[PDB]
């Protein structure tokens, strides 16, 4: 019966500001101390700010200090996060909770309820066709080979052997969001160690956000 | 300040499970517990050290003396699965601190050690002033490995960028693991190596 | 629930 | 789908004792709820389910004298059955009768069941009208005449369609949590080379209920009966099961083979390569 | 007439060394009832060793599973020794880590 | 009349991980001659294993001693199992690393 639901997440660029807002239901909001805890995805759990059931102060952890302003409206229901000049490393998942006890001075006690929360990502952004080079297979059992598609935004790319030809031994890994904001992916389908060479490899990247599509044939050496 | 959890703790179906969350004098801090499941949000699982909500099953018991909370999980069922969080207030902080988060894997699988396979950087790509290293993980069981990177027997931080690990088709777990360099830092030393640590064995290659 | 009584050959 | 209950007896007489050892077990579906044991001290019907020792003390008191009955009347049958094959005293046999029922996803009857076998061979069998008998040997049949005369026909059908189904019925639903799970195939792959030249990928598959399990290998999609090995669904002691069906392979085809795995738990059928 | 039984040897959960299992023996498919079942230890007669009850299976042959908590390791081997009248000398199948 | 072997496990040399070492079975006192021996690398029979030769002592007890290479490790725990007239079933001596 208590449901929480953020919004106002999305993609933004750096520098520029964000609202995120909670809508609760489901108890006297007016008495009940509230929190915002994020999530970098693939992270564990940080606690970002929280407010008594008033407003009255403003608990900030110190890594958000000055740049976020965490709010209520009693009148409404509502919890809300203000960041300022959005950074890369503010890019996680925003949750907000409300405090199991009531009229709490200070946000020391368990959080009951959680939100599903909210996606703030930033980078930025700009479309970019993905740059493929081939994984040859080493020189020197089971051979394996691959295509190393590089630098690509946003997601995602699709990679496939020989127009989809080949699916034994195929498998495709996550990409890595680097430091530059952009997305980097590879796939390899490791082989028999033995008659590589009388097969014609193409792996077919497609990166449908640029409209690119890329075929690289691969051979050793 | 400090609380520190195992990163993954691994069970039999059915055995008792225990995940520990350490810190100075937490004893006499007020420890909570919070499961979440992935793609969902937090579940509160045990709260004030001991105390069981609701819904939670009573095979979940807490814990908190001396120096280390205690979360136990007796009859472990399948759907225990998640990361687990503790949760304490530090009274000389004013922060709530969360733990590192534990990975219950509850194994329908045997264990297995992952698979390297290391790329040295292409032709092509050192003809584009660049040089990157990959580093390919797959096949271990549970999901949970750490990589460091060895440049001539010496440790290598920055420029290192690290998959999370994901399920494959065979509900092994995946993951990968770039080193960026510049087209010198590739010659300068004279050998390179990708070391992938998981459940207390290290492979490399 | 078992049967009430039995049968000899 | 369906759901069933099943009661087994084995009495083996004893040479030189009178009261020969008696194991009587029911199951529903495949978890095991009652136990009598003749050897037992208990000497009567003990809980072997969760859900069962909720029945008060009028349950099993009948349930005991039902089959302190059903162990009388074995020891004269194993002595009746001595004379219709000319046995002597010194040997030990065995008599062994299982009876059950059947019930549909809507609580409907369905099949009933009752088989008596002397030896671990058939003796004497209720057919599927539950109107009729079929004796396997000589000796069955004069103890099915004697049946005719008395309508055991009948009063099989009697207990099979009114207390064996209410008490299916009651017990899905009083052990509603632990009958009515369904448990899916954990699974896994195996490789293991005998040869230089042949290996052999095993597929396993634990931690499942109900016992039903469909392990299928097939090269490039075509079914291989040939080189496989399938060993019986094994318990694995805590109300789940295991099985495992493996495949000799000829080295750098293992990527040729595929690994099917259906399961009434399992939502779309498996498959697993190397 | 007589049935000889099929024995499997295997662990209830995977086997971790050094984490609490189960060694279970499952003779199948014999007849008649009268069986003997060990579990070894290192060619050692382990005594906490219980069974199931004498059930049957369709073609009326019986079916026992005999189980023993136990914490295996790298170098011990365990094995289960099984007589019977079809058996003029006991059988014993030695437990395999994937079998 | 007969009497029951007495069963001494120990190492040629005091024991020590890595270095080859020889294990001694040393059973004494026995009577009749008939007795089987085995040395056991983790209840698995070891079998480049030899044996003396059968002398006695002063109330005509036989004696033998069956010996076998091995390489201890702390995990690795040998045995010796002796099987007599006088014994129904087989005894094990496990060696120790301090008897």
């Amino acid at each position: 019966q208590v449901q929480l639901q953020e919004s106002g997440g999305g993609v933004v660029q750096p520098g520029g500001s964000l609202r995120l807002s909670c809508a609760a239901s489901g108890f006297n909001f007016s008495n009940y101390g509230m929190h915002w805890v994020r999530q970098t995805p693939g992270k564990g759990l940080e606690w970002v700010a929280s407010i008594p059931y008033d407003g009255s102060h403003q608990w900030h952890a110190d890594s958000v200090k000055g740049r976020f302003t965490i709010s209520r409206d009693n009148s409404k229901n509502t919890l809300y996060l203000q960041i300022n000049s959005l950074r890369p490393e503010d890019t996680a998942m925003y949750y907000c909770s409300k405090a199991r006890i009531s009229y709490l001075s200070a946000p020391a006690w368990w959080f009951d309820p959680w939100g599903q929360g909210t996606l703030v990502t930033v980078s930025s952004a700009s479309t970019k066709g993905p740059s493929v080079f081939p994984l040859a297979p080493s020189s020197k059992g089971t051979a394996a080979l691959g295509c190393l598609v590089k630098d690509y935004f946003p997601e995602p790319v699709t990679v496939s052997w020989n127009s989809g030809a080949l699916t034994s031994g195929v498998h495709t890994f996550p990409a890595v969001l680097q430091s530059s904001g952009l997305y980097s992916l590879s796939s390899v389908v490791t082989v028999p160690s033995s008659s590589l060479g009388t097969q014609t490899y193409i792996c077919n990247v497609n990166h449908k956000p640029s409209n690119t599509k890329v075929d690289k044939r691969v051979e050793p050496k | 300040s400090v609380s520190t959890q195992p990163p993954s703790v691994s069970v039999a179906p059915g055995q008792t499970a225990r995940i520990t969350c350490g810190g100075n004098n937490i004893g006499s801090k007020s420890v909570h517990w919070y499961r979440q499941k992935p793609g969902q949000a937090p579940v509160l699982v045990v709260y004030d050290n001991n105390a069981r909500p609701s819904g939670i099953p009573e095979r979940i018991s807490g814990s908190n003396f001396a120096n280390t909370a205690t979360l136990t999980i007796s009859r472990v069922e399948a759907g225990d699965e998640a990361d687990y969080y503790c949760h304490v207030w530090d009274s000389s902080s004013d922060h709530v601190v969360f733990g590192g988060g534990t990975k219950l894997t509850v194994l329908g699988q045997p264990k297995a050690a992952p698979s390297v396979t290391l790329f040295p950087p292409s032709s092509e790509e050192l003809q584009a002033n660049k040089a990157t290293l990959v580093c390919l993980i797959s096949d271990f069981y549970p999901g949970a490995v750490t990589v460091a990177w060895k440049a001539d027997s010496s440790p290598v931080k920055a420029g290192v960028e690290t998959t999370t690990p994901s399920k494959q088709s065979n509900n092994k777990y995946a993951a990968s693991s770039y080193l960026s360099l510049t087209p010198e830092q590739w010659k300068s030393h004279r050998s390179y190596s990708c070391q992938v640590t998981h459940e207390g064995s290290t492979v490399e290659k | 629930v078992t049967e009430h009584d039995t049968l000899l050959y | 789908g369906s759901h069933s209950m099943r009661y087994f007896f084995t009495s083996v007489s004893r040479p030189g004792r009178g009261e020969p050892r008696f194991i009587a077990v029911g199951y529903v579906d495949d978890t095991q709820f009652v136990r009598f044991d003749s050897d037992a001290a208990s000497q009567k019907m003990e809980p072997r389910a969760p859900w069962i020792e909720q029945e008060g003390p009028e349950y099993w008191d009948q349930e005991t004298r039902n089959m302190k009955a059903h162990s009388q009347t074995d020891r004269a049958n194993l002595g009746t059955l001595r004379g219709y094959y000319n046995q002597s005293e010194d040997g030990s046999h065995t008599i062994q009768i299982m009876y059950g029922c059947d019930v549909g996803p809507d609580g409907r009857f369905l099949r009933g069941y009752r088989q008596d076998a002397y030896d671990g061979k058939d003796y004497i069998a209720l057919n599927e009208d539950l109107r009729s008998w079929t004796a396997a040997d000589m000796a069955a049949q004069i103890t099915k005449r004697k049946w005719e005369a008395v309508h055991a026909a009948e009063q099989r059908r009697v207990y099979l369609e009114g207390r064996c189904v209410d008490g299916l019925r009651r017990y899905l639903e009083n052990g509603k949590e632990t009958l009515q799970r369904t448990d899916p195939p954990k699974t896994h792959m195996t490789h293991h080379p005998i040869s230089d030249h042949e290996a052999t990928l095993r597929c396993w598959a634990l931690g499942f209920y109900p016992a039903e399990i469909t392990l299928t290998w097939q090269r490039d999609g075509e079914d291989q009966t040939q080189d496989t090995e399938l060993v019986e669904t094994r318990p694995a002691g805590d109300g789940t099961f295991q099985k495992w069906a493996a495949v000799v392979v000829p080295s750098g085809e293992e990527q040729r083979y595929t690994c099917h795995v259906q399961h009434e738990g399992l939502p779309k059928p498996l498959t697993l390569r190397w | 007439i007589q049935r000889t039984p099929k024995i499997q040897v295997y662990s209830r959960h995977p086997a971790e060394n050094g984490k609490s299992n189960f060694l279970n023996c499952y003779v199948s498919g014999f007849h008649p009832s009268d069986i003997e079942v060990d579990l070894l230890k290192n060619g050692e007669r382990i005594e906490k060793v219980e069974h199931s009850d004498l059930s049957f299976s369709k073609d009326w042959s019986f079916y026992l599973l005999y189980y023993t908590e136990f914490t295996p390791t790298e170098k011990d081997e365990y094995a289960c020794r099984v007589n019977h009248v079809t058996l003029s000398q006991p059988k014993i199948v030695k437990w395999d880590r994937d079998m």
